[PDB]
């Protein structure tokens, strides 16, 4: 509820996508 | 020129105009302005604090 | 400190250094100048930077005839 | 004792030495323009303004006096190629030599001011101090320079009392100094619009005498007089060192951009109108008009003026010169006689050929041609590799309509490599090589040298700002931190940073 | 008045300082000759 | 003042909302990239879109102000 | 010439080692400007105004010319409370860490492109 | 104490009502901040202007003296730029308000009342009452008339007519 | 009580875990949007309209081989706003002409601003001086030179450098080899400056951790150390002595040993930028005219900078037609440089 909360969670959300979309990306049949 | 006598403590604030509230945005009727800042602002400290010499040394 | 005679014509000039208006005076219509002069010298980089094409304003060298 | 950097610091608090040492920095700069216009005055060739411009001839101030108004000489010439009977004061010569006595005049009062230091109107009536009023100081010299702003676009720039700015047609071939009518509309924001200039100063100078009357009138706020230090004079020079880097940008980008307060004529043509092909795009339309007309190649190409084609060169280039190539332009590729005329490159069928021009940003440019479609159909190869498209292979022939060798055809394969390198630059010209013994490698130009100094000087007047303003700001501790720091840095002993008052 | 000016400091500049500055001004004269010649 | 980390991780809240959340995002992610949404919103080409059968070439954008025309025309079909 | 050489025929620039070289020296520059900045910025005051802030510091002196916790607790406001060197022997061990290892690496991937062993 | 004229606003602290034609109305407050002397000053010289330059509309309409050409009064202004006529009324103007910039002044340092030149040559105002009434009058043509010369002149700017001969055909447009 | 200005001035000079200030509010969001800007460009966003390339790991890129690539050639110097007249609005066509990479420029121009105001606002609450920021004045100008004052000094920002690390490296070699970059003064003054900071740096750890004084008994000599402590940690005239009688020259200020470790690699970064800005108007140190008159008059003559020469002109020759393809460099076999060539 803090600026800190704040300030990990704008790194935090998009890390996580990130990190799942670069898994799904490890898949993709070159 | 804006009118001698004029200051913001005689001048009621609720007969206040656009031309009245521009003047006193715009610094108007400064006869407050009496007081100066008193600070050096160019004052380098210089209360230089000696260490204590120990037997050491 | 030797006096003149435009030493004592500019004397007036000089003569209210520290003198301060009390508070915040008129910062508040400052920061709105400010704000418009942000603001005109932003439509006049879009214009040189063509990010902001107005009429009959064509940033061009063929614009002299 | 002082340290060598810091030599200049004994005239902070000594306002009649500031003064000074201001009066004499104006000598030296004064001293260093007129002096400055005697030598390009005495290294000036005014016999061919066409294809030996002052920009070709490394002129950096006389374009700055052709821009507002000072053209003409005493020898009886003017820089747009016209002869002047009588010349008047105010000509090269007379602007140097007011320069000159300007500068002597200003040593002498800063000689006065540097003996007479101590002026009783440096002195605060209030406390005896040497003191300066910085923000009523600032209120009369902002109000000098919005009149002088406002007089010079009223009547400097308008005619009205003066002679005008320097005003040029779309492609530089007939500029000169016309009286400039104001745009008040948003036309007055074009940039290559020189109504701008003269809108511009009027409206600024009047917004900047307000201004001056309201800074005189009014006394800073104890908040800004505590936060911006205004009793500082250091402060001053920060925010002036800002304002000037500022300027120092702004003037980079119009000179390298282009605009009409850096005409083609003066300062040379700009690097983008070689990339987009301008003057190129120009003289094919012209020729295109003149060949709807009914006129062969040959008259429509000798209509194209030499300026124009001289225009068309990647010599002229700001974008071709180099650090260490000093001296004008014509050290570089030489001293431009004639225009040669439009080399026309046909193969043994006779389909056209174009050399493609060389980029601004290759040293070196292999020589190619192209067929209409954008095929490679001739070349010259590398130094000694052997070939498949060469020259002499598949015999291209040139011919030239218009210039110098308007209706002549070379069909020999040296001439024709030769004159196929010489199509590569843009149009191909006659240069002179003799006369100041020209290396043989492009300088740039007024434009160029003008962009690099400026572009340098700002990016270390950021630097210097940044300095002042920490110096500004940071003047309590200038000779170091005390024991007072050692309570503040404990982490977390204060609720607010820095604020004594707001201890756990 | 035309006299003593409170302001007047002396300069100094100590040997390491001087070998400093000589050995700057050397090595950009080494750099930038090259330059400068051609 | 600040939160210790022990009473961070040893809070019952703050795993169970975590185990419902963050493997949302990260099959959200996974999603975004399978079916095919991170080419259509970021304009990436599929593996089987670089070339077109009429273009066989790098699709040059040549025009500052008909960029969008230009790029409709040549990512269409 | 022996750089362009080299570039060409080894792909130095994508070899890991001279990254890590690349990585060693601007550390050191990085780090060399850090700790001169948080050492400067952090003098005790022992000077006037009319003299070099030089002149505080006599050689041979027992005390500390400079307030570490000061810096240290404007390093650690500036990105983290614990992004700081507490200790002045471990700053220092890391100080003189990282463009040694920098460049042992740096030279041991010049070693190995020497065998022909090139970058990725 | 609201305005008499304007009931949703306060009376302005500077009118206090003992000049002519003080009925309270002043929305942008020009009072509150300069002098009321030298605003009623200007007021009654514009009027002043505005009454003559009326008049002269009306009579320039119906009757131009012969040795002068015939035509409308607003496009003889650029006439009499080029023949020197303007130019004599405005050095005329000037020399009297050179002394008028010292009556200026002395209204400045409270020592004349505002727009009181003293100009009764026929003697018709002096009993006070009269007085009072005639500065009452006085202020209100030049008000009307202030009106009146600009709508004249944007209706000739946008009629391409003159008064009494737009009243003559009352064209709309 | 307080102002709204007074409350939002204590609030943000707070004495938290991640200081504020009223530099944050330039700071935090303009970097937060720069980075995220640069992992959105360097995992989704395609370089195939601009540059013709690959450079995200949804083409199948890995880290070295991703990147932000600059705007298209045809941009010019345009600012690419989403709303700007290129884009229109349409987030998909700004992401295809390279506007991420104008997004994360930017943002990360006011983002150093922001990081210098807050070196700046913590040293003046602290109280200590300023050094800090003017250090990082350094960094500032190398990115502004090169990121901004290059490209805008060239065509357009197509020949910015791209933001990735084999982008970068491209970048390295083609300044090298369409402007001789090494051969610049200014470089080598930079050269010099990185060099001597790292020196500098190892020099001084390996001499302080090497001239300590015995503060414990125990081996591991980190613990033998407390920040309050006021005498000195290292020996400075057993470092001087040993620097005199090996070097022949030895730091004896303290102090101005550290404002040497300050001001070399502060130097040698704004000397490079003046190389920088030099080079954004190609007005380089490409050549030395004597040399090169001297090899055209004997073709005997031959010196390594002429090599360099003819390498530069096998890097533009041989890098032109894929590097730009917006020109439609069209390069036969026979104009290529080669070294079997002649
Ligand atoms: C330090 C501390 C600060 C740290 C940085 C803080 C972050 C600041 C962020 C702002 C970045 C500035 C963006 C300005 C964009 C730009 O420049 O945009 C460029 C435009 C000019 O536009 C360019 O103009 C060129 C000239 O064209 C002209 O000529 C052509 C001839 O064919 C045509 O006629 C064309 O119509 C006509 O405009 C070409 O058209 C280019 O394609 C077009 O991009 O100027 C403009 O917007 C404005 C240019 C004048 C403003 C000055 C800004 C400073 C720029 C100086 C550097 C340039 C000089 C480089 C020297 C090294
Ligand atoms: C901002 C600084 C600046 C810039 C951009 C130029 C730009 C130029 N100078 Mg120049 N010059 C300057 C300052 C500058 N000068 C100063 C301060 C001096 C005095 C030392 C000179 C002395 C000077 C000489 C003596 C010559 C130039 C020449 C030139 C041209 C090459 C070019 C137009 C050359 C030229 O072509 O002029 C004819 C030339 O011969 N300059
Ligand atoms: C009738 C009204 C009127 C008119 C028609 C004009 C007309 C003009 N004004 Mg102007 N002006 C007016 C009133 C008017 N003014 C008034 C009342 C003021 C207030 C006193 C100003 C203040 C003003 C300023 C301050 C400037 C102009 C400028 C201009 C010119 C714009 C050309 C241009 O794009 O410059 C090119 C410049 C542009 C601005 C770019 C935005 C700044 C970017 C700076 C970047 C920064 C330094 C960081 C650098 C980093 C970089 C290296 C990446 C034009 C002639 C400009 C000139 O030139 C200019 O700078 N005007
Ligand atoms: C309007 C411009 C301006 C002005 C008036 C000053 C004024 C001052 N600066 Mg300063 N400065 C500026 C721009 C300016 N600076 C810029 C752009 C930078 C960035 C490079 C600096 C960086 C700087 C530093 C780092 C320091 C100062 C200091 C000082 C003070 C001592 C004077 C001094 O150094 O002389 C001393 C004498 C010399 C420097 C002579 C040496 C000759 C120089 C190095 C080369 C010759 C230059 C050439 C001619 C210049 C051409 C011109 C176009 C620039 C003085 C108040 C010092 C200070 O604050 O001490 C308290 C200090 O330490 N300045
Ligand atoms: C603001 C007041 C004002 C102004 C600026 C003018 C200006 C002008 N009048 Mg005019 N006029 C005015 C009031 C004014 N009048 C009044 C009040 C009357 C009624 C007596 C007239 C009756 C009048 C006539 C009959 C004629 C002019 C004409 C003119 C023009 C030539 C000057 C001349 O001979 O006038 C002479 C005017 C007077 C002697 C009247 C002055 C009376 C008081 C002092 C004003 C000139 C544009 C002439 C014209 O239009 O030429 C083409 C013309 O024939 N005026
Ligand atoms: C009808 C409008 C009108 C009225 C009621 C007044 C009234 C007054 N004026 Mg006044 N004035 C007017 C128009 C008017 N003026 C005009 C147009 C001018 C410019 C020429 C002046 C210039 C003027 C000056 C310079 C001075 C006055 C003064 C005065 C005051 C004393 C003089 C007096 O008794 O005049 C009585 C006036 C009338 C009864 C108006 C008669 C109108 C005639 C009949 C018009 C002629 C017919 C025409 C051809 C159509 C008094 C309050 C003096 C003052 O302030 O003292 C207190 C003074 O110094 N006036
Ligand atoms: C301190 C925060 C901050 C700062 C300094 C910037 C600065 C910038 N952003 Mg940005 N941005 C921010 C936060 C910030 N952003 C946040 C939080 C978001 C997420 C919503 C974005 C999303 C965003 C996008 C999507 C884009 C930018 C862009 C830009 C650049 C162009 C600005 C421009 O022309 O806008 C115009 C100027 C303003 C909007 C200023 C506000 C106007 C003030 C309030 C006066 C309004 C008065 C008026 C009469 C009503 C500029 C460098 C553009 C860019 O990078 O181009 C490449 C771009 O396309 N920003
Ligand atoms: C916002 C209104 C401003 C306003 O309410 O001013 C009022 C505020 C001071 O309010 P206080 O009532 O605490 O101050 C007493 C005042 O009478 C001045 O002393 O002024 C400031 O805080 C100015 C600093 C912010 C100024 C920068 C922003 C100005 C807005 C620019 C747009
Ligand atoms: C430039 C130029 C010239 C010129 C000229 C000249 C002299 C032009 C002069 C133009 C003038 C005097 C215009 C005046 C307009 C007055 C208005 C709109 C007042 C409205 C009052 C209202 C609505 C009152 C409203 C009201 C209020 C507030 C109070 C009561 C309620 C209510 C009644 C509703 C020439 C002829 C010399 C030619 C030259 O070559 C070019
Ligand atoms: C080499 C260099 C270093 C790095 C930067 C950069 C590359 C730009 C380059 C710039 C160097 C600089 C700053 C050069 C400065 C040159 C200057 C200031 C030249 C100015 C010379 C001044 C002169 C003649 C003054 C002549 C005035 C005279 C007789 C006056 C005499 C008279 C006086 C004294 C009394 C009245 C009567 C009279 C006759 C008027
Ligand atoms: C650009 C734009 C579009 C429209 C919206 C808006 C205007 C806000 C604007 C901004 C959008 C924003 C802010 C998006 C945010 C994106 C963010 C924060 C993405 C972050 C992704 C994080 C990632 C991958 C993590 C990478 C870390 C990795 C692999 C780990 C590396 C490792 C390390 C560090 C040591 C070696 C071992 C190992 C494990 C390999
Ligand atoms: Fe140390």
């Amino acid at each position: 509820f803090t600026f800190r909360w704040l300030a990990i969670h704008g790194l935090a959300v998009p890390t996580v996508f990130f990190l799942g979309a670069i898994t799904s990306m490890q898949f993709i049949q070159r | 020129k804006p009118r001698a006598d004029l200051d913001r403590a005689m001048m009621d604030p609720a007969r206040d105009t656009v031309v009245s509230s521009l003047y006193k945005s715009l610094g108007g009727a400064l006869d407050k302005t009496a007081v100066y800042d008193e600070e050096d602002q160019l004052l380098i400290l210089s209360d230089m604090e000696t260490f204590p010499e120990t037997e050491l040394g | 400190a030797l006096r003149t005679r435009l030493g004592e014509l500019l004397r007036p000039l000089n003569s209210e250094y520290g003198k301060v208006a009390p508070g915040w005076g008129t910062t508040p219509i400052m920061g709105f100048v400010m704000l418009l002069f942000f603001l005109f010298l932003l439509i006049i980089l879009q214009i040189y930077n063509s990010s902001l094409i107005i009429e009959n304003v064509d940033v061009d060298w063929a614009s002299l005839g | 004792g002082l340290p060598w950097y810091r030599v200049h610091t004994v005239v902070l608090n000594d306002p009649g030495r500031l003064i000074a040492v201001h009066l004499m920095h104006t000598a030296l700069v004064a001293g260093w323009a007129g002096s400055m216009a005697l030598y390009e005055l005495a290294v000036f060739d005014p016999s061919d303004p066409v294809l030996n411009p002052m920009w070709r001839q490394g002129m950096f101030v006389m374009p700055f006096m052709a821009r507002i108004g000072v053209t003409d000489s005493w020898g009886g010439w003017s820089v747009t190629g016209e002869s002047v009977a009588n010349p008047g004061f105010w000509s090269f010569e007379g602007v140097a030599l007011a320069h000159i006595g300007l500068s002597g005049l200003l040593f002498l009062a800063a000689v006065w001011h540097w003996v007479y230091w101590d002026l009783e109107l440096f002195r605060d009536p209030r406390t005896g101090n040497p003191a300066l009023d910085l923000p009523k100081i600032f209120g009369i010299h902002l109000l000098l320079s919005g009149v002088l702003c406002f007089g010079f676009g009223a009547f400097h720039v308008t005619g009205a009392w003066g002679p005008g700015i320097w005003v040029s047609d779309a492609y530089g071939i007939t500029g000169k100094v016309q009286p400039v009518a104001p745009a008040w509309g948003a036309e007055g924001f074009n940039p290559f619009n020189p109504s701008g200039v003269a809108s511009h100063h009027i409206a600024a100078g009047i917004l900047g005498f307000l201004a001056g009357i309201f800074h005189i009138a009014v006394r800073p706020p104890q908040r800004l007089y505590r936060a911006l230090r205004m009793g500082n004079i250091e402060t001053v020079l920060s925010s002036s060192i800002a304002a000037v880097f500022w300027s120092a940008f702004i003037t980079t980008g119009t000179m390298w951009y282009g605009s009409a307060t850096t005409p083609i004529e003066l300062f040379g043509p700009t690097r983008y109108q070689w990339d987009s092909g301008y003057f190129q795009q120009e003289i094919e339309r012209r020729v295109e008009n003149s060949l709807n007309e009914g006129l062969n190649l040959s008259e429509a190409w000798s209509r194209i003026p030499d300026k124009l084609a001289f225009y068309d060169y990647i010599g002229n280039n700001p974008a071709k010169g180099g650090l260490f190539r000093a001296g004008p332009m014509n050290k570089g590729d030489g001293i431009a006689e004639a225009w040669l005329g439009h080399p026309i490159f046909q193969d043994k069928e006779g389909k056209e050929l174009t050399v493609r021009r060389m980029p601004a940003f290759f040293e070196t440019f292999p020589v190619i041609l192209v067929d209409k479609d954008g095929i490679i159909r001739a070349d010259i190869p590398f130094r000694r590799a052997e070939s498949k498209y060469s020259i002499e292979q598949v015999g291209v022939t040139v011919s030239f309509y218009g210039g110098k060798l308007n209706g002549q055809v070379f069909k020999d394969a040296p001439t024709v490599k030769k004159y196929a390198r010489k199509a590569q630059l843009g149009e191909v010209l006659e240069f002179d090589r003799t006369t100041l013994e020209s290396d043989g490698v492009f300088r740039s130009s007024p434009r160029g040298w003008y962009t690099f100094g400026h572009a340098n000087f700002a990016l270390l007047f950021f630097l210097g700002h940044l300095w002042h303003g920490s110096r500004t700001l940071f003047r309590d501790v200038f000779s170091g931190i005390g024991a007072e720091v050692t309570e503040q840095v404990e982490f977390g002993a204060f609720q607010k940073l820095g604020d004594r008052s707001t201890k756990k | 008045m035309s006299g003593p000016n409170p302001n007047k400091q002396p300069v100094e500049l100590n040997r390491t300082s001087l070998f400093w500055g000589l050995l700057l001004i050397f090595v950009l004269a080494v750099l930038f000759s090259s330059y400068f010649f051609n | 003042g600040e939160r210790p980390f022990s009473d961070i991780i040893t809070s019952i809240r703050y795993w169970i909302i975590h185990s419902i959340t963050i493997p949302a995002l990260y099959v959200a992610g996974w999603l975004f990239v399978s079916t095919g949404l991170a080419y259509d919103i970021f304009g990436t080409p599929r593996p089987n879109e670089y070339f077109t059968q009429d273009r066989q070439q790098v699709p040059l954008v040549n025009d500052r102000f008909s960029a969008k025309q230009e790029l409709e025309d040549l990512t269409k079909g | 010439n022996f750089m362009l050489v080299f570039q060409a025929e080894h792909n130095i620039l994508m070899h890991p080692f001279h990254q890590l070289g690349v990585a060693g020296v601007f550390g050191g520059s990085l780090f060399s400007a850090m700790h001169g900045s948080l050492v400067t910025s952090s003098l005790i005051r022992e000077t006037t105004e009319n003299e070099s802030a030089n002149y505080g510091y006599k050689f041979g002196q027992e005390e500390e010319t400079y307030n570490i916790v000061a810096a240290h607790g404007y390093f650690g406001r500036l990105i983290f409370q614990y992004a700081s060197f507490n200790n002045s022997r471990a700053l220092h061990f890391f100080l003189g860490l990282w463009p040694v290892v920098g460049i042992w690496f740096t030279a041991l991937g010049v070693m190995t492109m020497a065998f022909n062993l090139n970058g990725f | 104490d609201f305005s008499a004229a304007v009931p949703f606003l306060k009376r302005p602290s500077n009118l206090d009502g003992t000049l002519a034609g003080d009925v309270g109305f002043d929305p942008l407050g020009f009072s509150d901040v300069f002098d009321l002397r030298v605003l009623r000053e200007a007021e009654l010289k514009h009027g002043r202007f505005a009454m003559l330059a009326v008049l002269g509309f009306l009579v320039q309409e119906v009757y131009t003296f012969p040795f002068f050409p015939k035509m409308a009064p607003v496009d003889a202004h650029d006439y009499f730029v080029t023949q020197g006529g303007g130019s004599q009324i405005i050095f005329w103007i000037s020399f009297v308000e050179i002394f008028g910039v010292v009556a200026l002044f002395e209204l400045i340092q409270g020592k004349r009342d505002a727009g009181d030149f003293a100009f009764d040559p026929l003697g018709l105002g002096k009993d006070e009452a009269t007085l009072a009434r005639y500065k009452v009058a006085e202020i209100k043509h030049a008000r009307l008339a202030m009106i009146a010369i600009g709508g004249f002149i944007h209706q000739f700017w946008v009629t391409k007519q003159t008064v009494l001969e737009q009243l003559g055909n009352f064209q709309s447009l | 009580g307080r102002g709204w200005f007074d409350l939002i001035d204590d609030w943000l000079k707070r004495d938290r875990f991640v200081f504020v200030g009223w530099s944050g509010l330039l700071l935090f969001p303009t970097s937060y949007l720069s980075i995220g800007g640069w992992f959105t460009g360097t995992t989704f966003v395609t370089s195939w309209y601009t540059h013709g390339l690959a450079s995200s790991y949804l083409e199948g890129c890995n880290f070295f081989t991703a990147a932000v690539s600059t705007p298209a050639n045809s941009m010019g110097h345009s600012l690419l706003l989403l709303w700007g007249p290129e884009a229109q609005g349409d987030f998909t066509r700004w992401c295809q002409i390279g506007g991420l990479w104008a997004f994360c420029a930017l943002h990360g121009s006011f983002a150093l601003i922001g990081f210098c105001l807050r070196q700046f606002e913590i040293a003046r609450l602290v109280g200590i001086r300023p050094y800090n920021a003017i250090a990082f004045s350094g960094p500032i100008a190398i990115f502004v030179s090169v990121f901004l004052m290059y490209p805008l000094g060239q065509a357009s920002w197509f020949f910015a450098p791209s933001l990735g690390v084999a982008a970068i490296f491209r970048f390295l070699l083609f300044i090298q080899g369409f402007h001789n970059f090494t051969l610049n003064p200014f470089h080598m003054m930079g050269v010099a400056g990185i060099l001597g900071a790292a020196l500098l740096c190892a020099i001084h750890g390996a001499t302080v951790q090497n001239t300590i004084f015995e503060d414990g008994d125990a081996a591991n000599t980190f613990r033998a150390f407390t920040p309050t402590q006021a005498e000195e940690t290292y020996s400075m005239v057993t470092a001087n002595r040993f620097w005199s009688q090996i070097f022949g020259v030895a730091f004896s200020n303290k102090r101005w040993l550290h404002f040497f470790m300050l001001f070399v690699p502060l130097a040698g970064l704004w000397t490079s930028a003046i190389g920088i800005v030099g080079l954004a108007l190609n007005l380089r140190a490409y050549d030395f005219v004597s040399q090169e008159l001297r090899a055209a008059e004997d073709p005997e003559f031959e010196t390594f900078y002429t090599k360099n020469i003819l390498l530069n002109e096998g890097i533009r020759s041989w890098m032109a037609a894929q590097d730009q393809p917006h020109e439609n460099f069209i390069f036969p076999e026979e104009v290529l440089p080669r070294g079997n060539a002649l």
